[PDB]
């Protein structure tokens, strides 16, 4: 995002303009819990692609 | 619970309890094969067109 007005209530810009997509689904990365291998494996990775 | 175990496999926590595998296998073998003489009858027959 570009940013816009001062930085004082950018949050409070951006805690509503992404109260929506944010509940919606996961980031792309959630291999944080993922082992090693779990990525190797078709299943769980959808990203392995 | 079906849901609060499958965060424990999924990350690699062992809760409490184990496990025993059991499989089914097959082969492939070969034979001999003893009998004595005159162990079985054996008719033989006539042919039907």
């Amino acid at each position: 995002a570009a940013p816009a007005g001062p930085g004082a209530d950018m949050q409070q810009r951006f805690l509503n303009a992404w109260r929506q997509r944010l509940a919606h689904g996961r980031v792309r990365w959630v291999a944080e819990c993922q082992m090693t291998a779990e990525q190797f494996m078709q299943p769980d990775n959808a990203n392995l692609a | 619970s079906p849901v609060a175990l499958y965060h424990q496999l999924k990350t690699g926590l062992h809760p409490g309890f184990g496990f025993t595998v059991v499989r089914q296998d097959r082969f492939v073998t070969e034979n001999v094969l003893f009998s004595e003489r005159a162990s079985e009858a054996y008719f033989l027959g006539q042919l039907q067109v």
